[PDB]
């Protein structure tokens, strides 16, 4: 009776979507097909007599990558009126998926999200994902988050937000929308996790020891992690979490809600077995800065909360014997309002492997989604770069001409101006 | 499983029920027990003479303790590093 | 006669109940279907203490089960034993509290309170002569420690002769799963004090530390904590379910170990404790029991108990033993430490004894000690919740609901202000 | 009544009380269960004075071990009558001392000395009539030599009046195991003397060349050092064990060997010892065993009793025999030795007769002389003791802990000291 | 509850590391994958259900090594993360290893170094193992030992070099980094053991008759030894020695700590059993000029103090009757100021054999542990030879270009001067 649904908008949430539906997929022992030849619950629901349907929703202006989802082997599971496709793509300009071709969409997607919540009679809370350098991702996201904090108010949202790297960047403009969804996200969604992809590449090349990866590679770390987040809700636990008990552990005040997260172990079949993956030296691990799923340094900042969840044959003597070692160490400090900071989560079901994936089985993790003060250096950076454009108007007229108004570009600039300094404000001490 | 404890005895009384987990203390201890006796079997014989340092009466076994139910198995496991330090 | 009705909420209080009523079963030896198969006469003829009979001779406890979440209540009952609980007094909803106190004490425990009331009512009205209730809940959860709490007083409203017990359970700071274990915490002791009319606290660390060092395994789980708890509890009421050379109930102890109404937050210890391969070396006697009995690290709390003065103290002998040698050793072990017992109360050690020991056990007892060393504990919490408040971290979660910071600072207030008058005693000479 | 506790301290302490403890239990039919099997009523009258009960009729040794280390009391629960010794009386600490007497005497062993001494307390007040204590310990190690000394200055100053009984193994030049050995030999013999009202030294140089000599075995092993040393232990107490012509505690001993309070070292020795071989040939008769009782190479110690002058001499006759045979043959041993015995006090010899011989022996004789001889041993150790000294070998692991070289100079004074006004009585005449 | 860590650093270090970890492995039964099919505890570490993990760290700059051993046959025994490993070698330079590659590296160690010590309990002290002779393995053997004696302080450190023969030798420029080697560990290592290769080819050519060794025939006996040496703190022994019992035996004075080691018997087991291999005859082969482990005469110079391990089934009675022989012979004599100068262990335990080695199965083995007098030849010697081309400071630019100062060369070369001068003035009489 504890239910959740997932949304998926643009190229990036679409790609990481599939990536996180082979995974439930085969956790729960569900064909391809459909069809299994009472945890199914909190992602599927059941029709009847057979097949399960995944509560998920997939939208999109560009029809390219929902007609490879129709056509592969996964076409028999999705409801066919569910996969939303626009005709005309929003090319990289916020303007047009937030004024000018998304409003057409918005209305069916609303329908379909109403018909999904009716089915439902414990609903958690939703997730959306979306990657955040793009027109139809960012604009829709926005629409979306904007109507549902009306239509439904008090139910939490969860953003899986990909941020675009420091230096690494696939488009050119990517700055603007950047901040103008930021501008909107910042005061219409509860949790927002960074996910750069930068990072994850170093991880891969470090760890996984992949010299050339691809995006599959990156979206079934993000699915391990997606997993062993609501791994609570669906497995019996001697210390559950629930999504609800997060704004009340990790989210000090209603601003400040951008965190970075961490996964332990990564390592491949070819190695893992000669190490004993102790439940100490994956917790060491996870902390290590190297090890951040996004490009920031945690060494640059405090931490104010952390949350973190187990899975498999850990014992909850050993957990608080590392979380001593931890608060021992002198390279890790807290803020000084905050005597402790740690929420510890355990579960017994390990983590499932995908065939043909990277990462091996093991019967030990750690998953960790930590608040800390270092993060303003992304936005630091994102607004310098804003300003070296915004200074001539470069590509203004691109926007202008979508409908959107001129001074709607100042007010985001503030809005993270506030944001820095918020974040300052909170980080000194009494 | 959250409310069954790590292992079969729990710490009030320090006891077992019985299936496998309850069964492997009660075989494990038997095995372990065994293990016990040599050692502390061998500590006062290897320095001891055998024969009082007085009287000179031949010396009495140890093996009385151990119960005979399980008399035969700690026979060959004596034997074994019998034959090693041979 | 005499009986008490059991109510637990919460997660923490359902995995004690559900060991607690199985070790129960176990010593009065009903099957987990409900059918008696004992051995001895005694073993029903005070069988309606906690148990009811219904029709086909088959008994049921006389326990309420309460949540704000429906899944650990629908995972007690696969457990063992699970069985026995009847379906009607299951009470639950569907929403969930978060580790927010407010939420679970003001906006949604409110409504949900008056069914659990309801269940609650029918059972005590019906019962022959009643002796009082007993609670089992924690301070470190949000739901457990407002609903408890609030149904604390609205009970007390209600049947103000009756007594009250209450086993809660501190959030520690060495080991500590959420973030805002502080607030709840110091929030609820603020009521438990005003309305309790016993109160024992038992942290998990201490049973951590106690597991691995007396009784030396390796593995730790929650099983073997809620299994001590557990033999500790039944431990306390024993005496008045079997025959004794001095009957002693529950009320006895609480005009004995309570000089003023507001010192009733006791600190309690269970012996004997030794490990497996230890436990053919020992030899139980009367000496062996007393001296682990006033052991500082057998105690069930952190609190070093030779950091104060003893108030009182009461030991509850179990098996048959001569009462010469227990008077005897409870004068030496009062002599041989006078400098950790309060002066101008003299004879302050309440002793008991009854014939029927735990089943495998020959001797055993409980103690039960008010010592003025447990302010070290309202001291941390204290001490934690001012360094959180002083930035109003996480208030807003609370402000939201109808809450104010006028209620935390009275709370605060009081509990400082117990803090003072519990050690005002210890400086106090005749 | 008038019983006695036991107090053993390191490695070697340890190993001679898990022989001493067996060959008392084998003496009184206690099986390795606690559970007494004899065969003699006697053998239960005065079973108080080693022994405790506790429930379920078993027997618990009322001893109490200590050491620096676990290891030693690891390996002796698992020998032989291991499992007699109470768990609750095991105290150890994790670090010891590693032969080093400042870290057994200043800085480790006194924190871990009030635990030992809480349950030496506890063992005290409670016993009918005390006797006193007796103490088993080696000078040659660090542990051991600190703890058990510092140990003896603490029971000494809160029971002046009762008896201390000390066995002491002190360090012989020829087989040396520890290059360290004067030095904590000297510091102390240094406390030993002001505090322990008997002192019985033991070298395991003599009692190789005994077991070499007289039982002419093969191979020794600690084992028979051990047995000697444990039956002479057990030799000494027991008149008061059992009934006899003279019965003589060991306050009358002490009253008649002890001329001036400062010469109280003595020297034994047991008797009979034959070959395995040699056993059929010898008759058991009392100028058989007095003229192997006064033998110069069956004394448990290299000092040569003929290089001096016995200042008194005791002797402890078992088994059943004619009292005027005994004294005639004391009185035989005294005129043809006139020579080596000094002549300002008359009739130096005492005897005493119990009349239950030891289990396998129809007679057995224990004899403790103060004799002028002993200063050899003392001598020597002072030798090695400035030899090393003067050059300030080794010194700055024990200067390194809070000594000073000033408690050396009084050390080595203190014992020169002594050595001097031990033989001035030698050369004292009438 | 004791435990020990063993550090491996360069390639000697490591090609000796795994010498050590078959030896241990084979001894106590562990299987190759780290499975077995209450001693292990001091090498090793239960992970809760099947594998152990050694308490070992190997570290290098150069991978060839490591990368070996990860793919060899114990892969699944050593943890993943724990064998740290560079990408530039400091390529015989010490300033590299000191200076510009090994601080960047050596913070990782540290952390492994707190997460291993973490876990244990009862941490005796630490190991380390490095060749003296190269760049890394001495640069980075000084930086840890540095940062270890200030973040722990007091823990012992034992460290295992082997420093150049005589006149062999495989590099032209490792007299420099010897002796700042030597300077930085002399102030730093509480035990230095002497291991040049040329001694142990001529015992391999003497006895075991091998005219071609490699160097896994010298690291099988380096890891005898080590086994040897603390065999004493996991099996069960007569004469028992701790780690902490070292400094108080054998180091007369903080400076001299620098002893050779030697053993016995070594023979093959074509001609083993002809002959009885007894204790005498075994202890006069290892005081052998022509045994010692390391190339110096103790013809040449005093002995100061020796300690030397037994194990076996050998009696304590012809150890002593052994001793004795030995300081009759006129060819070995003593310092003055030392009269006893032997520590003696004796462990029950015989060594264990290697498949397809060279050592054949006995049941009496030494080994003994030396400091005399004539050490000071190395030292000479090599500081003859590292005057000769500090003369002309040739190869002075290698190091000078690598950060470090012109005069570092100056006070190594004070201090050695400064220890032979020291190792004269103690070595004469008073
Ligand atoms: N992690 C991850 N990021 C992706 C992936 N695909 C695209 N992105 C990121 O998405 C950003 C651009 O947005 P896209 O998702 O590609 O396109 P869109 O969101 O649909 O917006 P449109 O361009 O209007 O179609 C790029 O900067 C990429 O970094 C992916 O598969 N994995
Ligand atoms: N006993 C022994 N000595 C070795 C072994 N391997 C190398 N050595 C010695 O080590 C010295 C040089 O140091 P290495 O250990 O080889 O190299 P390193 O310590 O890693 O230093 P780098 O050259 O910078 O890599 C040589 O002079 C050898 O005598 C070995 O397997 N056994
Ligand atoms: N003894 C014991 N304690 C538990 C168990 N499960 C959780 N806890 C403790 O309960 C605390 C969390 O309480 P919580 O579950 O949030 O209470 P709730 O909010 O009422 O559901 C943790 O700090 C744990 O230490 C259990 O099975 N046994
Ligand atoms: N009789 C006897 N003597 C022993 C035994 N074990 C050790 N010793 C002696 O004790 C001395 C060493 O004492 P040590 O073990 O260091 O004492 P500790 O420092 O208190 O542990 C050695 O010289 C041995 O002669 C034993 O089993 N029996
Ligand atoms: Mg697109
Ligand atoms: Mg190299």
């Amino acid at each position: 009776m504890r239910e959740v649904i997932s949304i998926h908008v643009g190229q990036g949430g679409i790609q990481v979507g599939n990536a996180c539906w082979e995974l439930f997929c085969l956790e729960h022992g569900i064909q391809p097909d459909g069809q299994m030849p009472d945890a199914f619950n909190t992602f599927f629901s059941e029709t009847g007599a057979g097949k399960h349907v995944p509560r998920a929703v997939f939208l999109d202006l560009e029809p390219t990558v929902i007609d490879e989802v129709r056509t592969g082997t996964y076409r028999q599971l999705f409801h066919p009126e569910q996969l939303i496709s626009g005709k005309e793509d929003a090319a990289n300009n916020f303007a047009r998926g937030h004024y000018t071709i998304g409003k057409e969409i918005v209305d069916l997607c609303l329908d379909r999200i109403r018909k999904l919540a009716d089915n439902c009679t414990g609903l958690q809370g939703f997730l959306v994902f979306n990657s955040v350098g793009g027109g139809t991702g960012s604009g829709l996201g926005s629409l979306l988050l904007e109507r549902l904090s009306v239509d439904y108010g008090k139910k939490s949202k969860l953003g899986f937000t990909i941020y675009p790297s420091p230096q690494v960047s696939t488009a050119v403009v990517e700055p603007y929308n950047s901040i103008l969804s930021t501008h909107s996200l910042l005061e219409h969604t509860d949790v927002a996790v960074m996910l750069d992809n930068e990072a994850i590449y170093d991880i891969c090349r470090r760890n996984l020891d992949i010299e050339r990866p691809t995006y599959t590679n990156l979206n079934r770390l993000i699915a391990q992690v997606i997993s062993s987040l609501t791994a609570s809700l669906r497995f019996d636990g001697a210390l559950n979490v629930d999504i609800t008990e997060f704004q009340t552990n990790l989210v000090p005040y209603p601003r400040i809600h951008f965190m970075l997260s961490s996964y332990a172990p990564i390592i491949s079949a070819e190695k893992a077995y000669h190490e004993q993956l102790s439940v100490a030296e994956i917790t060491n691990s996870a902390f290590e800065p190297a090890n951040m799923m996004a490009k920031c340094d945690p060494r640059h900042g405090k931490y104010m909360a952390c949350s973190m969840m187990y899975r498999g044959d850990v014992v909850p003597k050993d957990v608080n014997a590392s979380i001593a070692t931890i608060k021992t160490k002198r390279t890790i400090q807290f803020v000084d309002w905050c005597p402790t900071g740690f929420k510890v989560g355990i579960n017994y079901q390990p983590p499932t492997v995908v065939p043909g994936g990277d990462l091996a089985k093991v019967m030990r993790a750690v998953c960790m989604i930590s608040n800390s003060t270092a993060i303003a250096e992304v936005f630091s950076r994102l607004d310098h770069k804003f300003d070296l454009m915004y200074a001539k108007r470069a590509f203004v007229h691109w926007y202008v001409g979508e409908g959107m108004e001129e001074g709607e570009f100042s007010e985001a600039r503030e809005d993270l101006a506030a944001l820095e300094k918020d974040y300052e404000e909170v980080g000194i001490e009494t | 499983k959250r409310n069954t404890n790590g292992m079969p005895f729990n710490p009030i009384t320090l006891e077992y029920e019985k299936s496998s987990a309850g069964d492997s203390l009660k075989k494990r201890d038997e095995m372990a027990k065994v293990r016990g006796y040599v050692r502390a079997e061998n500590l006062d014989t290897r320095s001891n003479c055998g024969y009082n340092i007085l009287t000179g009466e031949q010396r009495i076994g140890v093996e009385y303790l151990v119960p005979n139910h399980l008399r035969d198995d700690y026979k060959t496991k004596v034997d074994l590093k019998n034959e090693f330090y041979s | 006669m005499r009986e008490i009705v059991h109510i637990q909420g919460g997660q923490c209080g359902n995995q004690i109940g559900a060991k607690f009523w199985e070790v129960i079963s176990d010593e009065h030896g009903i099957d987990p279907t409900g059918t008696y198969h004992g051995d001895s006469d005694l073993q029903l003829e005070r069988i309606n203490v906690y148990y009811n009979e219904a029709t086909g001779g088959r008994y049921v406890p006389r326990a309420i089960l309460m949540d704000l979440e429906p899944g650990t209540m629908d995972s007690v009952r696969a457990g063992p034993f699970g069985q026995l609980f009847r379906p009607d007094n299951f009470v639950f909803g569907q929403t969930g509290a978060g580790n927010n106190w407010a939420k679970g004490h003001y906006t949604e425990g409110a409504e949900l309170i008056d069914s659990v009331l309801d269940v609650v009512r029918k059972e005590a009205e019906g019962c022959d002569c009643l002796q009082g209730f007993q609670i089992t809940h924690s301070l470190g959860g949000g739901t457990g420690s407002g609903m408890g709490t609030l149904l604390i007083s609205k009970v007390r409203e209600e049947y103000p002769d009756r007594i009250m017990e209450t086993f809660s359970v501190v959030p520690s700071p060495k080991v500590s799963d959420t973030v805002v274990e502080p607030y709840n915490a110091t929030l609820s002791v603020h009521q438990l004090v005003e309305n309790a009319d016993e109160c024992m606290v038992i942290d998990n660390e201490a049973l951590y530390d106690i597991c691995f060092r007396t009784l030396k395994l390796t593995t730790p789980t929650y099983g073997d904590l809620n299994h001590l708890v557990s033999a500790a509890m039944s431990g306390v009421t024993c005496c008045l379910r079997f025959p004794g050379q001095l009957n002693s109930d529950l009320r006895k102890l609480a005009v004995n170990l309570i000089p003023f109404p507001r010192l009733h937050f006791f600190m309690i210890g269970f012996a004997p404790l030794t490990s497996r391969g230890s436990q053919q070396y020992r030899a139980l006697t009367v000496p062996e029991l007393t001296q682990q009995m006033f052991d500082a690290k057998n105690m069930m709390c952190a609190a070093d108990p030779r950091h104060g003065r003893y108030l009182t103290a009461s030991a509850l002998f179990r098996g048959r033993m001569s009462t010469k040698e227990v008077d005897e050793q409870m004068l030496n072990v009062q002599n041989k430490n006078s400098s950790y017992f309060v002066e101008w109360i003299p004879n302050n050690i309440k002793s008991s004894i009854c014939d029927i020991p735990p089943k495998g056990l020959k001797m055993a007892v409980t103690f039960v000690g008010n010592s003025t060393a447990i302010q070290e504990m309202f001291k941390r919490v204290a001490e934690q919740f001012t360094a959180m408040f002083r930035r109003k971290a996480f208030l807003h979660w609370y402000t939201g609901e109808g809450m104010d910071e006028m209620e935390f600072t009275e709370a605060e207030s009081n509990m400082n202000d117990l803090v003072s008058e519990y050690q005002q005693y210890q400086d106090a000479t005749a």
